[PDB]
């Protein structure tokens, strides 16, 4: 049994590939392979074109007061 | 023990002055070559020079490989001796230069002192301690001890199904837990338990043993290039997903050199430079020879013995470049050439007699003379190979010794290369291609 | 019903057909003629059986159709299943997974068998009554009792927890004839001494019974484990090696592993744990090997773990593969010096007729004497293999016309329907332009 | 999942056509790795002996001021991989 | 199946019951001697008593070699395995050529397995232990049977089972109203969900509710499964379905063909022999058809000697249209069919001849019938004349372009003008070669 | 703006320029001349569209620059995007990962399209409340803009809901047959005004209509895609990476049978297409031998090929054959020959290229450029079109004149002039 090899390097080397978020763009807008097994044709083709939010709806919901409390169930 | 082609070679048969005795240690001739090999053996024993190359040159059957194995026998089993064939560098996993470099490091051995820490006893308490550690109680015939061990050791104990009453062996260096059996004291409780019982250890619970380990530089390189000592999931993953050999870098070899130098300075390691033997060197290509230039120029390299039976032959990997031994002239400038000669009929008879004694065969003088005459034509190898079939024929006929009739009958049954060549030439139109 | 093994080229060869003095009979065990070659093969077989000399090489050389492979198969059948016999073709060593030297090493090590013999205590009996009491809820110690019976004994065993678990997993019931190994606790069911209760449903059709074992319950039996050196190398190369025994995919085994295995097997042989059973490697059409493979063969035969190597080639003075050098048999002269050569002479008319008769007997084909004469003439004119093929061709033609014995007309019919190399080449010369590349 | 195999997929029951297509004889001619291990237990116990001459843990990368997120990320990855894969490696315990 | 391929008209060998070949039958025209020889080979295959026998179909291109092999396959039927293969397929980036050849050899040997699967289906109506009036040991209750009531569409049956099933019932969590099936050959209970009659429209479970089984409670059937030795070899070399780390690695790693060892193949052979002896399985030795055998190299040819000499090998049919060509992998070695003379000594050669104009016209008419094309007599004669020059394949390839041209012109049959226009539009090999030779300077290389 | 598709060598080709009778117009859809070749291509295109006959091979042969690739692109454009058209070069089958026959098999199976049609019942709504008792049984409330209902959950449904961490406000769909739950988004409320959002969260409107809905999905996949999907556990990943390897033939046979079953059941339709191999002379003899028998399958598309070789050497052999293709394969295919262009055709092609690139040229410039194209090559003149346009724009001109064409002729050399200049200084260049 031998001790392992301790390979020492400069701490700056470990940050060579790191890029600050304010210096890089979002690569998730080109992520096609990440949608496989998670996103369906229904969501992309039928649902989202019909049920996308608009700025008007978002503003109306944000400005409007809180909805009334949900009524308690009644056996009727 | 089976009798191989060189089983009679026990040494170089040299006297105290270095001169070669005529017949000694299973060698009959090649006195000059044996003296040169004795000098090479002294060079290897000096452990001072690095990367010194020797070429054994001569026709086939002149005992070049016998002389290499005699050098090995003279050195002893402690000194590493790596035999490789030139055809073995053509691997489908690593480059030819990598194969050569790995064989170079295999020739350098290291005798290193190691201390093994052992926990051995019958388990009396196995209490987990919340990742969960383990508190274990071990008893022997001399005492009892309680130990706190890492969670990995607890996982190993669980995998071994160790329960209270089992005799276990723990190696603290490698964390290797072995369950040996249920204690013998419980072997009477049941009539069919499906258990293997083991007596109680009669020493102490904790033992320290110092042993001498024989390793090579290649072993260290492999251990540090394909690690399996962490016992973690990543090691298993790497072993299963990457089982092939890899081209070990010069950086790893430099680190191993530093570690071994540190070990030698600490006084716990001894270096044995050792020997590499390449038998069919002409099978190497120009790339291998060019690499071997720099490899032999290294101050770490071992002593390398080369062999060749080729004449003025085209170097493999070149189109039409022809060199005296199949070896480019640049490498021949870096080698010491030992020349082997053809054997006289008397030496052939001596070798035949030695081989007969080695194979446990009694041969009459008339049969020995006839077989030496047979070896004068054809080859010595063919004459030696007729000993066992002739012995089998004599045994079938009820004779305990080989007579001339058995040798004649066997030679009639089996042809040699020249006779087969004559048959092929006479009937070229009937054979394929 | 037809088994997986059917009538092949060498199905009629049951052995070399030699007597005690290794003198070949004219026609015995399928072999006909080749007296000198069969005697030499017998001497080599005795050398193999003695198993004392390592790395012996024999070359069977002759014209096509002279019985080289027939002699090799006769040697294989005379050796028996106890001694390993690895038969490969020369082309098989060219592999994308391993080097040629590695493939040759694996072939060599597949021809040496390591046998471990040990004695173990064994309990074999008829289960009379088994009782297992287990806690209703939660972890607890199962307690059980087992009764085993032979023709002369009956003992009641108190069972441990692990033996209880083994019996539960094997689903051992009353009337089951079981075998128990005391050390490992392995239980193997080998039958039922009688049927289960009829009143139960969904039990299936009951099979045949097995007679109850006799003698004492706990006997002592000899267990033999036999593996080859290649199997040891593969299972020791890596953790997943045991699957590589079936999937191939062994890669290149480290030389360190093989050296350690050679040392351990030598230690076992000295310590009496294991015996080495050297065998034969038969490389058919060895002329497909290149110079590098032949150079490896030269030195690989110098090991004490090397088997007997038998080669067959029908080449004359031919270029060695991978080089531009002409050599006898396509083999370098350095390797030809390390081996004894066994020549096979062509067959005569009577030997050809006897071979045809043996083939007809193997194929269960009845043929007339005139048909035998015509077929022997065709075999002498064309080749032995062509006549052998015409045997079953004419058998099928005769059976089509509701016949019982193969006549000359059937042989002529199959001779017209199926062509040999000579007549096919003639007809191709007649239409040389119609064929694509000449 | 088992496309083109003598082993049929997990049929829900006899109502599915796949229930009556595959045979138990075909199933018993295919051995899983666990069955292979159970078949070679005696061979594993008697013939698996080769040990590497040297054993080392993997080389470690050390920096004076490393990114404080690299080590915890590697630790979490190793922990998850071990928790998912170590139970599956138990059959290979005797070989190791 | 609906699309028409080049050999869609070949329905077998047009052989009389006596083996003589009819002039035109089963889609085949002429080649009477070759068809008779192929019929003899078909009888050889059906006899199932020969192994490793090889047949070489030798003749000029376009003479029915592939058509004859496919006719042999049609004569054998789908029961007999038929593994087509071209010589170029042995060159793989994953396994060696000999492994590809061996795998195709094992693909040609088939196995038919017959088994009876007896099951008990139903919805559990009753689950009642059968106690004994004399409890063993004095205390507690002992049970000797467990009565399970199974209900199906057209019946209801009760099964007195072994007491040991109580554990299986609890493990499967079987209760009343659940649909289960019990296998006689194993004695195990499997819960295939709950009956759908107890499900409400407001439930959201997906695989829990199952329809009440139709038919009888006791269902037994004979299962015939056809497998090949290569199937067993591949399923055992790279097994699928384990839960150990090795199976997980197999699922993760990219699948790759491996060099299956002789040990695994011998084990498969032993298992197959055991099944055959038990009566479970029947061996079905088929045919391996290796088209363009001349594309094999010298290593493949050399390996084929040992492959054919085996007692497990199938009957191999080769086909080569080469003359005195040079064997691949060799330097300037010429053999009559691109095949070394050693392998030619192990094969029976069937010669295919060229077609007379009448046979070419018959084949063109058959192909027109297969493609659903009506052709006039004058157009047929012109296309046969075109086939006398050029080749037969060129003439049969003008049928569909001419039919399309007629349909565009508004006619339901091919006239001579349509064939003439198609012949003007499309060139054959010889005319293109003449053009190339006349303008060799303007072309490349 | 500048889109990813820009002016290429065949951007001016929109079709084969045929009428209803497949008679080629002199200049239609961007094609000039090659009347016989275009008519033959149209006949082949009708054969492709019918789809009845399998494994038909056509070779477009002719001198370099005679419109072979132009005709292939015209066929591809005229054929709808619905019908597959796999265009590969001969060199692309030489792969380090799979054999040549495997590459050709994948190319053949990429040319057959399978259009699937699945109809599935789903539940679609916004999650209002999830109550789980203790996790054996629970209730789920879903709502739309026009509906609201409560569902009783089982063990597997509860486990699936907990695995996906479905909570209130999430808009989800549940498949009735399989029970799988996919989250479409979440509803926006006043309290969900997050300052930072995860990479997958998105706010959607609550669905309208009825909670139970039918989902119909129609998509076109190729046989090669189905092979890759079923090659391994996550084989669909190889449709992105390309690390397919050699797919087992048994898998392909199973998929052929399954596709036939789908076609009988009405769940799939087969659209046989075209595999265009450009510069086939790069194929080796083994590839040609494989092609010989690959065309004989019932699932083989139309193989259109194009070579410009004369009687040359077959790759991998020492034999000479009329197109570099063995005569055995040439008997399996119809040859469409392209003739050299005339002066009028060259001028019309130059006009079409100028219109495509939006370059104005004088008639004298057109005459000079046509003379250059006849003397040197058509492609050289086509390149000079853009070169002269750039030079004209540099001198602040609006129409290319003869001076610009002469200037770019002096600046850029064709092969003949460059070869002459090299021969003048032959010793300067290396390895003559
Ligand atoms: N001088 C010698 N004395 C005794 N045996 C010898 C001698 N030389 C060779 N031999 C034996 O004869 C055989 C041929 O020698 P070998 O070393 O193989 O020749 P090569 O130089 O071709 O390798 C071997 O069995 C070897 O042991
Ligand atoms: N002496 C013999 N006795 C019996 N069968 C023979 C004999 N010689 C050849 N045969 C048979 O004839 C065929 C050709 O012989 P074979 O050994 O294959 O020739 P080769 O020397 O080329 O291997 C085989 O089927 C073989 O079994
Ligand atoms: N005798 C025949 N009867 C019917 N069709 C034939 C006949 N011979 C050839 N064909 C057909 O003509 C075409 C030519 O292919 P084929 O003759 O098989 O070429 P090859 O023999 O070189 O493989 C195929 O469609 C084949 O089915
Ligand atoms: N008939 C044609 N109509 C329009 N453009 C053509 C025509 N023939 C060739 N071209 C154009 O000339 C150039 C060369 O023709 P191309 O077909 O690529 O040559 P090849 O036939 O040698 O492949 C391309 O830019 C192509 O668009
Ligand atoms: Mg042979
Ligand atoms: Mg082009």
């Amino acid at each position: 049994i031998t001790p392992g090899i301790c390979f020492s390097t400069a701490s700056l080397v470990l940050r060579a590939t790191d890029v600050h978020p304010l210096q890089r763009i979002d690569m998730g807008r080109f992520d096609l392979i990440g949608l496989e097994g998670r996103v369906s044709r229904y969501e992309a083709d039928t649902f989202l074109p019909r049920h996308r939010l608009s700025r008007r709806v978002l503003l109306e919901v944000a400005t409007a007061p809180d909805p009334p409390p949900r009524p308690k169930p009644v056996k009727m | 023990q089976r009798i191989a082609s060189h089983s009679h070679v026990k040494g170089l048969g040299l006297d105290e002055s270095g001169l070669a005795k005529q017949a000694a240690s299973g060698l009959v001739g090649q006195e000059n070559a044996r003296e040169a090999c004795g000098v090479i053996v002294e060079l290897i024993k000096s452990k001072k020079m690095a990367g010194r190359a020797v070429l054994l040159a001569g026709p086939p059957g002149t005992g070049k490989t016998a002389l290499a194995l005699a050098i090995a026998q003279e050195l002893g089993s402690k000194v590493p001796f790596c035999p490789m064939v030139g055809s073995e560098v053509y691997s489908t996993e690593i480059k030819k230069t990598e194969v050569l470099m790995e064989n170079f490091r295999r020739a350098i051995g290291l005798r290193i002192k190691e201390t093994k820490e052992v926990y051995e006893g019958e388990v009396t308490e196995l209490t987990p301690c919340e990742i969960s550690h383990v508190i274990i109680g071990l008893k022997t015939a001399k005492g009892t001890k309680q130990l706190k061990l890492d969670p990995s050791i607890f996982e190993s104990l669980q995998k071994e199904r160790v329960e209270a009453g089992d005799v276990i062996y723990i190696e603290a260096n490698s964390g290797a837990v072995k369950r040996q059996g249920r204690c013998d004291t419980y072997a009477t409780e049941f009539d069919l338990e499906a258990e293997e019982y083991v007596p109680l250890p009669k020493g102490d619970v904790h033992k320290k043993k110092e042993i001498i380990q024989d390793v090579t530089l290649h072993d260290l390189d492999v251990a540090n290039a394909r690690p399996q000592g962490g016992q973690d999931i990543l090691s298993m993953m790497g072993q299963l997903m990457k089982p092939k050999k890899t081209e070990i870098t010069d950086k790893l070899r430099g680190e191993i050199n530093k570690v071994v130098n540190k070990y030698i300075d600490q006084g716990i390691a001894e270096l044995v430079p050792g020997v590499l033997f390449v038998d069919e060197v002409h099978m190497l290509d120009i790339e291998c020879f060019t690499y071997l230039h720099r490899a032999l120029e290294s101050s770490i390299a071992p002593i390398v013995i080369f062999a060749s039976n080729r004449g003025n032959c085209v170097i493999r990997g070149t189109e039409d470049i022809t060199s005296p031994h199949g070896i480019p002239l640049d490498l021949l400038d870096r080698v010491m050439i030992i020349r082997t000669m053809l054997y006289t009929p008397q030496e052939m008879k001596q070798i035949i007699k030695i081989r007969a004694q080695t194979e446990g065969i009694n041969i009459s003088e008339e049969a020995l003379n006839h077989l030496g005459e047979i070896g004068t034509k054809t080859t010595l190898r063919y004459s030696v190979q007729l000993l066992t079939p002739a012995n089998l024929l004599a045994k079938i006929n009820g004779k305990d010794s080989i007579e001339k009739e058995h040798v004649e009958e066997i030679s009639e049954l089996f042809y040699d290369a020249k006779s087969s060549a004559k048959i092929l030439a006479d009937q070229q139109d009937k054979y394929m291609k | 019903v037809t088994r997986i093994e059917r009538i092949g080229a060498h199905s009629h060869i049951r052995g070399l057909g030699l007597d005690d003095a290794l003198e070949p009979r004219q026609a015995s065990q399928g072999m006909v003629g080749q007296l000198a070659a069969r005697r030499a093969a017998g001497v080599v077989l005795e050398m193999i059986r003695e198993g004392k000399i390592a790395g012996r090489a024999v070359l069977i050389a002759g014209q096509p159709g002279t019985g080289k492979t027939a002699i090799a198969m006769g040697m294989a059948q005379a050796l028996g299943p106890d001694t390993p016999f690895t038969a490969i073709a020369g082309s098989e060593i060219f592999s994308l997974e391993m080097s040629k030297t590695e493939a040759l090493t694996q072939a060599f090590r597949r021809s040496i068998g390591v046998r471990i013999k040990e004695e173990t205590e064994i309990i074999e009996g008829e289960v009379v009554e088994i009782q297992i009491d287990r806690p209703a809820t939660g972890t607890g110690s199962k307690v059980g009792k087992l009764t085993l019976k032979t023709t002369e004994m009956e003992t009641i065993y108190d069972l441990g927890t692990k033996m209880i678990e083994s019996l539960t997993k094997d689903k051992v019931q009353a009337g089951d004839v079981i075998t128990i190994d005391k050390a490992t606790g392995k239980i193997s069911k080998l039958g039922r001494s009688f049927t289960r209760a009829r009143d139960y449903d969904a039990m299936g059709s009951q099979t045949k019974f097995v007679q109850c074992p006799d003698g004492e319950l706990q006997k002592r039996k000899e267990v033999v484990h036999t593996v080859s050196l290649h199997e040891i190398d593969v299972i020791n190369s890596r953790t997943q090696g045991f699957l590589a025994l079936f999937s191939g995919d062994t890669g290149e085994i480290k030389s360190e592993v093989r050296e350690q295995i050679n040392a351990k097997v030598a230690e076992w042989r000295e310590e009496g744990k294991a015996e080495i059973i050297p065998g034969v490697l038969f490389i058919d059409e060895v002329h497909m090997l290149d110079i590098e493979s032949f150079s490896f063969l030269n030195r690989a035969l110098e090991s004490d773990m090397a088997p007997v190597l038998i080669m067959a080639t029908n080449r004359g003075i031919t270029r060695i593969r991978g080089t531009s050098y002409q050599s006898p048999h396509g083999i370098p002269i350095d390797l030809l010096d390390r081996l004894l050569i066994v020549s096979t002479t062509p067959y005569s008319e009577k030997d050809t007729k006897q071979i045809l008769r043996i083939r007809c007997e193997e194929e269960d084909v009845e043929m007339s004497e005139d048909a035998y004469t015509v077929l022997t003439r065709i075999g002498l004119e064309t080749s032995l293999r062509y006549a052998i093929q015409l045997i079953t061709a004419a058998s099928l033609v005769c059976r089509k016309r509701k016949g019982t014995e193969v006549q000359v007309d059937d042989i002529k019919r199959v001779y017209s329907l199926f062509l040999d190399e000579s007549r096919s080449t003639q007809y191709m010369k007649e239409y040389q332009d119609a064929f694509l590349f000449n | 999942q088992p496309v083109a195999s003598p082993i049929g997929p997990r049929s829900p029951g006899p109502s599915h056509p796949t229930f009556w297509t595959y045979t138990e004889a075909a199933h018993r001619a295919v051995l899983f790795p666990q069955q292979r291990l159970d078949q070679l237990s005696e061979i594993i116990e008697r013939f698996i002996f080769v040990m590497p001459p040297v054993e080392a843990p993997p080389p470690s990368l050390h920096a004076c001021h490393p990114p404080p997120w690299l080590a915890p990320r590697q630790a979490a990855f190793q922990e998850q991989l071990a928790s998912e894969l170590w139970p599956r490696a138990r059959p290979l315990h005797r070989i190791v």
